[PDB]
């Protein structure tokens, strides 16, 4: 909206969710396969990717379709009803992540073989197909914003020499500082699994717990307010709303937030009362 | 000065004694007659501080020239009612209680 | 900037079209007679021709259009891009084409006329199905759209 | 717990709540003071928790207790704390405003882009305080409740007044809105001129860019108060200085249909 | 005048009564006419003989008779009551074994009566009730969703009496029935029925591959009462399950036909379907102790048969109007008065219990609160039971037939799918496909079609002429979809000569179908085309060239319309203009023939031909539900002959016997200056200099005095600190006098109120004490007039506690109600529309001088954009300004009927015989033509509009028989640059204006609870201020003005107290410190005994409150 | 549009802190009430009225002028802000 570089401060995410749901409603697969996109839930036409590269051998009895993806030494087999239409032929050597039938694709699997990356294109492309199908143009940024929102929250595997467990969950920021603590402490780094989650539980999931007390769930995320035991930091802007802050935003941003104005002459009378002494 | 980070933690009845200014005891309000509140109750103006601002319920002092000492003859001090909105008491318990969220 | 009903223009190429869609549908069911294909196959070309004609009624409006009355009101909203769809334009000239049933399958009868021609009444109570489907459809679509704002808003807040 | 004028009490059900609380409490310390048998003890401590969860949560455990003669539940601090109602969700988040105003929108063709039109009823009931300060600044009353009550009778609007007017709105901004919002747009800024009749002219540009048309949508008209404020209107909200759109940059303020129709 | 007609079709029945519907249920449901031996088994009658007698010693029922009003209707409404009738009932509590007969006539509450029109007076406000569809009862069978081979066969009763019945394949072989969401065997029920083995191979071995998959012999084992006990642990698990327990339980929810019925139309439907006749309307016979057989073995087999795939058995859409019923408000009254009759005997069974059993009254042995408690909330509170809108004679008559599908037994908002809101393949001239709400009711809420009526059974039925060989008939029967779906019924369009049918290869619906026939297999033909639609949609000419949207828009529209004191009718009409204005109980029409005797401004004297001297009151100035002036005025003169039917006098919003809602306009299309963008209006000062579109709205005011504990209140001239300058319009007593006008806010009624006992501000009270002003033992509760309004009072009611027929809540001493009313303008800033959807708001009124105007001077007077027409395809409008300008011209009216009208060139006769009566009339006085029309024809001709080398007269014809006329804007005076269309529309003027939306403010009153602003436009507030819009604010991250949002202009007191403080000492607003929210906020968390911590970025904790209510 | 708004913006690298600079002074014009001014009578925001021309009142317009000009050093950590308060006080009182 200024054709130039972004002011420092300025808040992309609510301009990015306004942005993407404003002509949700010129919409007729449509909007919810926008939703399940989102969801990233178990979809319908539930595709099926190769895993680990090789060649495709079809084996075509009357009532079982089966595939082989024959590497040098790991053939792996799928098995197909009928009606799948495919994608490729026999004899065919094909890459891991490149689906084999028609229909949609989980994104759990993707994150298996491609790992986040390819999962976060899948995701970008998928959308952008669906916008553009319609009719509405929409640059690709705020939905690259808010994708990679939904992958921040990672999986400790093996707690190691840390304090804390396994199976446990937080921010990818926070186990990548503790980890290189770790490495500047002499002790053994985390080993953490990226994991992929859904948005209702992306904005469940947080650390501030003003925000998700107040969200939703009211009543047990309030006994969790009552577990809670821990400090807050007002990071975001809805703790500040709710609390009536002023919020750390535009004009309310701390790079900006104490720029003093000043002439030039009494400016230069009050330099010369402090050079004096 | 500012506030940056808010920590919320547990309780204690020590500092539960020490947010309140005082103790409740009576199961009425205010009056229906008279309208008054009651000495010793939920609206007692002797624990959270008066209706109006620099006067006494007895009637020593209706000015600004004093502040905070207390008028033995009601017992509300002289100062600006606001004090109304950011005070609390407390009961005594005769047999401690659950706080039912960590049972429920 | 007027609108007159003889500016709504029809080009004599509707009824020969329509005369060609005729014997054509006439060679379709001659050849259901003698079973030489299902009525599936049947149905499928029928609307296949329809589709068709449909496609050649348009772009003949817009020649017609485009040759004798270049400065027709119409034809100038629509070159514009102020108001107005190639198919609001036919609907207005050519024939409404086909609609479809509330399970969805389309009728194997098109709307022969345009709005300027009137229309049989059958005709209206046809297309009453598309109008309702697509009143519904906003009048559902509008709160789903505010929610789904909501939830994003929510997770992206920071 | 307050005096409504039918002579009934407008109560939070906390006040009952504290009530059955000390009832409860100073029962059971007046029948431990005596030494009662053991069995009323028991039933007394079971009432004493159960009258404290109903303080702390009318409506877990049970019966929600409500007051004799009152099929409704009462509200307790878990009900003062959580729901759409609640402090957390409602009283920060959807609220009333002061300084505001609703009306219908009409075009207004001769207006620049910045500019909007205001009945004047509307902008005299809008900026009344800075009017009665100018009004005082002026030698037209000589404090604020002589021109406060010579501005109660319509009657007395004389030509000074209007002058005072149009004199303290110069270079003041006003915010135009309409329900309801999706995108950033939906809220603007806006330089107020006087006009007529009882309705909010708008310039046609932006009309499509609030997706508002003139079958008959209403508008609401809000008012910035500090300096601050009025900064942050005129630099960002003002509609001169948002020609393209958040979403992929182009510009929502293109013409319209007659516009390009005679071009 | 001229009143042209058109069409070749000549129908051969008329309409029926509209609101024959309503009117027929409840006189059908009541039977207050006829002798009570011949009250036939249906309504009240019915219910009074199911529920009696009582069983525990017994009482039973006679007959019942019903009183009469102690007030009439307008009294009723007066003195906002209940239009009522006390029911008594003849009752005989007869025991067994004394032969004691106490014989009584009971009294059993009252039950509110319909008025004449149709609607119903519920304490003095107007309302009406609405039907409600649903699914019929009887049998039906489904594709199974599970199986998709299989199919599950449905029972369905009446509804509130009893669960459905689930018949299900289990996936072995044996069916099973599931009742109350359990599954449990069906040859259980076999053998409760008696069905051995033997029986079931029997009838049903021609299938058994299901029938010896439903064999199994365990149950052959246990009798039907142990298979009894059986199913009683089955569906009663946790229960002792005695024989008699069982017997008693399942003859309840079975065998009972006090509890359980099957529909009496669903048993019709149910005898059609299997081809079976039954006894009863139940699912068991009662009878020896055990029961004996219904329906259960045709039912089977058909469900075999469908299984098998043999002919003559299919499954049954659901949405299918044959399968749907609607319920009218008889059914519904009905059914309440079932309930409420069922809550008496439940309480007199308690009642039996109790007392000697000899000194026994009936009248004291029965409680009349329950049922009058029911009947009344049924009709206050029920979801049909609507506040009836009245805004013109059209709205009420539609509101009237109303029909819903939602309400209680229906569907909720959550679980609406599409198919409910779609139109189904038979709705085909039984419900109108286009009217219907939009918005969030769309699909659900709808009309009835033109010439359908209901049987008593439920079932819309439908007019169609048979057809015999090549010949219709003149006889018509009224069918089902049902009775239609076994026929070809050809359109009425198609040309008939004579009887005879003029076309060759007919268009025809088969099934529904359209189909080309030959003329032989032509069985029936429809009655005309208006029997497709609704009696909105049936006013809009030229429907044939009108999208559905707009159509819709427009018909609902045509609803929100208002009375005009100088009201006209359409000159393009389609015939019905006046049979709604007949029927809709409106205007006054002649009984007998005779003379117009007396002729009054409030009354109607008349001779009549019996010699019977009748006078009519006339309703004058009668206020609306929604403030709208209705009134009579008079049509006749005194020394007049009349026919039996002949037009008295004019009644609201109508115009000698036709239907008047808006005004003929004449009207030219173009844009004009921006003013027309995006569906704007203009107009012009001369529709405001001739009184066009003005209205009259009568707005009611109520103040009530009651007593109060603290001194209850008093009504006098006389309040605290009031100058008499401000007081010089009431009367002695304290109401305003008539006549008097008023400004907002001054007063109506003094009322004082006895003081409390409270602490004043020091320097206020000092001001009274030192300026002169003392006060008294009361305070004022004066009312006043909310800000906006104002105008002349009427009207005044001024009633009391103490009065004959007066029944208020408690503590009430007496109320006032004031009428004002005031003649409403048409200014900047209102909303018109014409009959196609074309809607929109006024923008500018002009002087006439700009106005562009006609070569002989006569000036347009509205515009309208253009651009607002393709993308909607609504042409209509564009033959309706064609007929319209030809009428113009001419000076007469015109007749087009639906789907059958004028087409084209017809149009291009009449419009050149006008272009005559013009053209040649403005030449006679000697002016030909202009310059400016030469040159604007030859531009035009270079647009291919005439074929050039014509005389300019020859080329003006041809303009004018495209229906453009040259114009000259009065702004400047040059032509426009081309011929545009003009001609008179029909425009009316909807309901809202700007009044009850206008309204802002600055400072003023606050919550006594939240300290918020107040809300609604009514009380003087500020808007709403959603989330959605925080987050506009956030995304431009104006922080200050959000924080000043949520606090200085909102429910913080001490900030907003300070800015208005700074305000008027002229300075700038400064910032608050801890937040008031936040301090609260804290303050409740502390309350839940949890400590939160406010730190600083370095842990040290910051006091937010200064030390001021902490020790 | 106020004028030289792209100018306005070739100033300060970042728009909201052009926002808070113009808020802050005229905070500081209103408090000592446009007689601390950096500009000449010429230079003066003009209103036209009926009776002639005056000064603006409202304040935005003369700061806008003034950052216009190019007489106002701002930043931050220029001085602790309380000295500047106080001589601001002492050389130009009400
Ligand atoms: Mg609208
Ligand atoms: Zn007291």
């Amino acid at each position: 909206s200024m054709a130039r570089p972004v002011s420092i401060g300025e808040a992309v995410g609510i301009v990015a969710a306004q942005s993407i749901g404003e002509p949700g409603t010129q919409l007729t697969q449509g909007l919810p396969r926008v939703i399940e996109l989102f969801e990233a839930r178990r979809p319908k036409a539930k595709a099926v990717i190769s895993e680990i590269d090789g060649v495709v051998r079809i084996e075509e009895t009357e009532e079982k379709l089966s595939v082989f993806v024959e590497s040098e030494g790991f053939s792996k087999e799928y098995k197909l009803p009928k009606e799948a239409r495919l994608l490729v032929k026999d004899g065919d050597y094909v890459e891991a992540g490149q689906p084999l039938t028609r229909g949609a694709i989980d994104p759990h699997q993707l994150l298996e073989a491609k790992g986040p990356e390819a999962v976060e294109r899948y995701l970008v492309e998928e959308i952008q197909k669906v916008y553009r199908a319609q009719g509405v143009k929409l640059h690709d940024k705020h939905i690259e914003i808010v994708v990679r929102q939904m992958m921040k929250y990672v999986e400790v595997t093996d707690p190691g020499d840390s304090r804390l467990l396994e199976g446990q969950v937080l921010e990818k920021w926070d186990v990548e500082a503790l980890n290189e603590r770790l490495i500047a402490e002499g002790k053994t780094p985390v080993a953490w699994k990226p994991l992929l989650m859904g948005v209702t539980k992306s904005a469940l999931s947080t650390k501030s717990w003003l925000s998700a007390a107040s969200f939703q769930n009211t009543t047990h995320v309030l006994t969790e307010a009552a577990i809670a035991g821990k400090k807050d930091e007002l990071i975001g802007l809805k703790e500040n709303v709710i609390l009536g802050r002023l919020i750390p935003a535009g004009t309310g941003s701390d790079f900006v937030r104490f720029t003093q104005v000043v002439d030039q002459k009494t400016l230069k009378a009050i330099e010369e009362a402090r050079k004096e002494a | 000065k500012e506030v940056r980070k808010v920590r919320i933690a547990l309780a204690s009845p020590e500092k539960i004694r020490s947010w309140s200014y005082g103790e409740v005891e009576k199961p009425e309000t205010i009056n229906y007659r008279t309208l008054k509140p009651e000495r010793d109750g939920l609206f007692d103006e002797r624990i959270f501080g008066p209706i109006k601002d620099y006067e006494c319920a007895c009637g020593k002092y209706k000015r600004q020239r004093f502040e905070g000492k207390v008028c033995e003859r009601c017992g509300v001090e002289v100062t600006k009612s606001i004090v109304r909105r950011y005070r609390m008491g407390h009961i005594e318990l005769a047999t401690p209680a659950a706080h039912i969220w960590f049972v429920k | 900037i007027t609108i007159g009903i003889d500016d709504a223009v029809i080009p004599e190429e509707k009824k020969q079209y329509l005369e060609e869609a005729d014997r054509k549908l006439l060679q379709i069911e001659q050849a259901y007679e003698m079973g030489f294909l299902t009525d599936r196959e049947r149905y499928d070309q029928i609307l296949q021709l329809w589709t068709e004609t449909t496609e050649k009624v348009t772009q003949a409006v817009f020649k017609n259009f485009e040759e004798n009355y270049p400065f027709n009101p119409l034809y100038v909203m629509a070159q514009s891009g102020a108001r107005g769809n190639p198919q609001q334009i036919r609907q207005l000239c050519g024939l409404r084409g086909l609609m479809q049933k509330p399970s969805g399958e389309t009728f194997e009868v098109p709307v022969r006329s345009s709005f300027r021609e009137g229309l049989t009444v059958l005709e209206y109570f046809i297309s009453s199905h598309g109008a309702r489907k697509g009143g519904a459809d906003t009048a559902l679509r509008t709160a789903d759209s505010g929610y789904l704002t909501r939830k994003l808003v929510d997770v992206t807040h920071e | 717990m307050v005096q409504v004028d039918g002579g009934r009490f407008a109560t939070s059900d906390l006040n009952d709540l504290y009530r059955r609380l000390i009832n409860r409490n100073n029962r059971l310390k007046k029948l431990l003071a005596q030494g009662a048998p053991e069995i009323i003890i028991r039933n007394e401590k079971r009432m004493l928790q159960e009258a404290v969860d109903a303080l702390l949560d009318n409506g877990r455990r049970g019966a929600p207790v409500t007051n004799p003669g009152s099929d409704r539940p009462l509200r307790s601090l878990t009900d003062i704390l959580s729901g759409k109602q609640g402090r957390f969700r409602q009283n920060l988040l959807g609220k009333r405003v002061d300084y505001s105003g609703r009306s219908v929108i009409v075009v207004g063709p001769q207006l620049k882009l910045h500019q909007c039109g205001l009945p004047k009823r509307m902008a005299l009931e809008l900026f009344k305080p800075f009017l009665l300060k100018k009004m005082e600044e002026k030698g037209i009353a000589p404090n604020v409740k002589a021109a406060r009550r010579m501005l109660e009778r319509q009657r007395d609007i004389k030509d000074e007044v209007w002058d005072a007017l149009e004199e303290v709105i110069h270079g003041k901004v006003v915010l135009l809105n309409r329900a309801p919002t999706l995108h950033r747009l939906g809220i603007q800024a806006f330089q107020p001129v006087l006009v007529e009749g009882q309705s909010i002219q708008l310039h046609p540009l932006v009309c499509e860019a609030f997706n508002a048309d003139f079958d008959g949508d209403q508008m609401a008209v809000h008012v910035p108060l500090s300096s601050f404020a009025q900064a942050e209107a005129r630099i960002q909200m003002l509609s001169a200085h948002n020609l393209l759109s958040p979403a992929s940059g182009e510009p929502l303020a293109k013409p319209s249909r007659d516009i390009i129709l005679g071009l | 005048m001229e009143i042209k007609r058109f069409g070749r079709i000549r129908e051969v029945i008329p309409l029926p009564p509209l609101t024959e519907i309503q009117v027929e249920s409840y006189r059908r449901a009541l039977q207050a006419d006829v002798p009570p031996e011949k009250r036939e088994n249906v309504g009240i009658q019915a219910a009074f003989r199911e529920t009696f007698p009582i069983e525990e010693l017994v009482l039973d029922f006679l007959e019942y008779r019903l009183g009469e009003p102690p007030f009439p209707q307008d009294e009723c409404r007066e003195k906002d009551l209940t239009y009522q009738a006390p029911l008594y009932a003849r009752l005989q509590l007869i025991h067994k074994d004394t032969g004691l007969i106490k014989e009584d006539e009971v009294f059993l509450g009252h039950i509110p009566l319909m008025t004449e029109d149709g609607s119903f007076i519920i304490n003095g406000a107007d309302r009406v009730i609405v039907s409600q569809i649903h699914r019929s009862p009887g049998v039906y069978f489904t594709p199974d969703p599970a199986r998709p081979g299989r199919y599950i066969a449905s029972i369905i009763p009446l509804p509130k009496r009893g669960p459905w019945i689930d018949l299900e394949v289990e996936p072995n072989g044996v069916v099973s029935m599931k009742v109350n969401k359990r599954k449990f065997p069906l040859v259980l029920l076999l053998r409760v029925l008696g069905y051995d083995q033997e029986t079931l191979a029997r009838e049903l071995g021609a299938y058994g591959e299901l029938v010896q998959g439903l064999m199994d012999e365990s149950v052959f084992a246990m009798r039907p009462e142990e298979a009894l006990i059986r199913l009683f642990t089955l569906l009663r698990p946790g229960d002792p399950p005695k024989r008699d327990k069982a017997v008693a339980y399942v003859y309840g929810l079975i065998a009972d036909p006090r509890r359980y019925d099957l529909g009496e139309a669903g048993r019709y439907k149910a005898e059609e379907k299997l081809g079976i006749r039954l006894s009863g309307r139940t699912l068991a016979r009662f009878e020896d102790g055990e029961f004996k057989d219904e329906v259960f073995l045709p039912t089977l087999r058909y469900l075999f048969a469908l299984t098998a795939g043999v002919p003559g058995h299919e499954v049954d859409d659901i949405d299918h109007l044959g399968n749907r019923r609607i319920r009218t408000v008889g059914e519904l009254m009905t059914d309440q008065f079932r309930v409420g009759l069922a809550r008496l005997a439940r309480g007199v069974r308690e009642r039996m219990l109790m007392g000697s059993e000899d000194s026994l009254t009936p009248a004291k042995l029965v409680n009349s609160r329950p049922l009058e408690a029911a009947i009344r909330e049924f009709f206050s509170r029920s979801q049909l039971s609507q506040f009836k809108d009245e805004t013109n004679p059209l709205s009420s008559l539609r509101h009237k037939r109303r029909i819903s599908a939602l309400g209680p037994g229906g569907l909720t908002r959550e679980r609406a799918g599409f198919d409910v809101r779609d139109v189904h393949r038979t709705h085909y001239g039984r419900i109108c496909p286009v009217e219907t709400p939009e918005g969030a009711n769309i699909g659900l809420i709808t009309s009835l079609a033109a010439y359908a009526r209901v049987d008593e059974l439920g079932f819309i039925r439908t007019p169609y002429r048979r057809v015999v060989g090549g010949v219709v008939t003149d006889e018509v029967v009224y069918m089902t979809a049902t009775e239609e779906d076994r026929y070809t019924i050809a359109q009425a369009n198609t040309p008939l000569e004579g009887n005879r049918i003029a076309a060759e290869r007919v268009v025809a619906r088969r099934k529904g179908e359209p189909v080309i026939v030959s003329p032989e297999e032509v069985e029936f033909m429809d009655v005309s085309p208006k029997q497709v639609f609704s009696v909105n949609t049936n006013l809009i000419p030229f429907l044939e060239h009108d999208d559905a949207n707009r159509a819709l828009m427009g018909s609902n529209m045509q609803t929100q319309a208002v009375p005009l004191i100088r009201a006209q009718a359409p000159v393009v009409m389609t015939g019905l203009e006046e049979r709604v204005v007949r029927d809709s109980l409106a205007a006054l029409y002649a009984e007998e023939d005779g003379e117009v005797a007396k002729v009054d401004g409030n009354r109607i004297v008349v001779r009549y031909e019996d010699g019977r001297l009748v006078e009519y009151p006339l309703r004058r100035f009668y206020r609306s539900n929604q403030g709208t002036a209705l009134d009579q005025r008079p049509r006749v003169v005194v020394g007049q002959r009349v026919r039996k039917g002949d037009l008295l006098a004019d009644g609201p919003a109508s115009e000698n016997g036709f239907l008047a809602l808006g005004q003929n306009v004449l009207v030219a299309i173009m844009p004009f200056d921006g003013y027309n963008f995006e569906d704007a209006i203009v107009i012009s000062e001369e529709l405001l200099k001739r009184d066009f579109y003005t209205s009259i709205h009568i707005e009611r005011y109520e103040i009530e005095a009651r007593d109060t504990k603290l001194g209850p209140e008093r009504i006098t001239r006389d309040i605290p600190h009031l100058s008499e300058a401000a007081l010089r319009d009431l009367d002695e007593e304290g109401v305003v006098r008539i006549g008097a006008e008023v400004k907002p806010g001054d007063i109506l009624v003094g009322r004082t109120s006895f003081k409390g006992e409270s602490e004043p501000t020091p320097e206020e009270r000092l001001l009274r004490s030192i300026f002169g002003e003392k006060a008294r033992d009361v305070k004022d509760t004066s009312l006043r007039v909310p800000p906006g309004e104002g105008g002349i009072v009427v009207r005044t009611v001024r009633l009391r506690r103490g009065d004959p027929g007066v029944e208020l809540k408690p503590g009430v001493r007496e109320v006032v109600r004031v009428y004002v009313a005031q003649k409403r303008k048409l200014q900047v800033g209102d909303k018109l529309a014409n009959r196609h959807g074309n809607k929109g708001v006024v923008a500018k009124i002009l002087p006439v001088e700009d106005m562009p105007h006609l070569p002989d001077g006569t000036p347009v007077d509205v515009i309208l954009n253009p651009l607002g027409v393709p993308s909607r395809m609504n042409l209509g409008q564009i033959l309706e300004t064609h007929l319209g300008l030809a009428g113009y011209f001419l000076g007469q009216r015109y007749i087009s009927p639906i789907f059958d009208g004028a087409k084209e060139p017809e149009i291009k006769e009449l419009l050149a015989q006008a272009f005559e009566v013009y053209f040649g009339k403005r030449k006679g006085e000697g002016f030909g033509v202009d310059k400016r029309e030469v040159e604007v024809l030859r531009r035009a001709e270079k647009l291919g509009l005439v074929t050039p080398g014509k005389t300019p007269e020859e080329q003006l014809k041809e303009l004018f028989l495209q229906g453009k006329v040259v114009l000259y804007d009065g702004r400047t005076g040059e032509p426009i640059e081309g011929p545009i269309v003009v001609g008179q529309m029909f425009i009316m003027k909807l309901y809202h204006m700007v009044e009850d939306k206008m309204h802002a403010r600055s400072t003023g009153p606050y919550s006594l609870i939240t300290q918020q602003p107040l809300g609604g436009k009514a009380q003087f507030g500020g808007q709403r201020f959603g989330e959605m819009e925080v987050w506009a604010l956030e995304a431009y991250g104006a922080a200050h003005t959000l924080q000043e949002m949520l606090t200085l202009k909102s429910d913080d007191i001490e900030g907003r107290n300070a800015a208005y403080e700074a305000i008027i000492k002229g300075e700038d607003v400064p910032e608050p410190s801890v937040p008031e929210s936040f301090r609260v906020l804290v303050k409740e968390l502390q309350a839940l005994a949890l400590d939160v911590q406010t730190l600083d970025e370095k842990d040290n904790p910051v006091d937010i409150f200064e030390g001021l209510a902490s020790k | 549009a106020e004028p030289g708004i792209d100018k306005l913006f070739g100033m300060v690298d970042s728009k909201y802190r052009l926002t808070v600079v113009v808020a802050k002074r005229a905070q500081q014009l209103l408090r000592h009430g446009f007689k601390n001014t950096v500009l000449e009578p010429e230079e003066r925001p003009k209103m036209q009225t009926l009776e002639g021309l005056f000064d603006d009142p409202n304040a935005v317009t003369w700061a806008m002028k003034e950052l216009l000009t190019g007489r106002l050093v701002f930043g931050e950590n220029l001085v602790p802000e309380d000295r500047l308060q106080k001589e601001m006080e002492r050389l130009y009182p009400v």
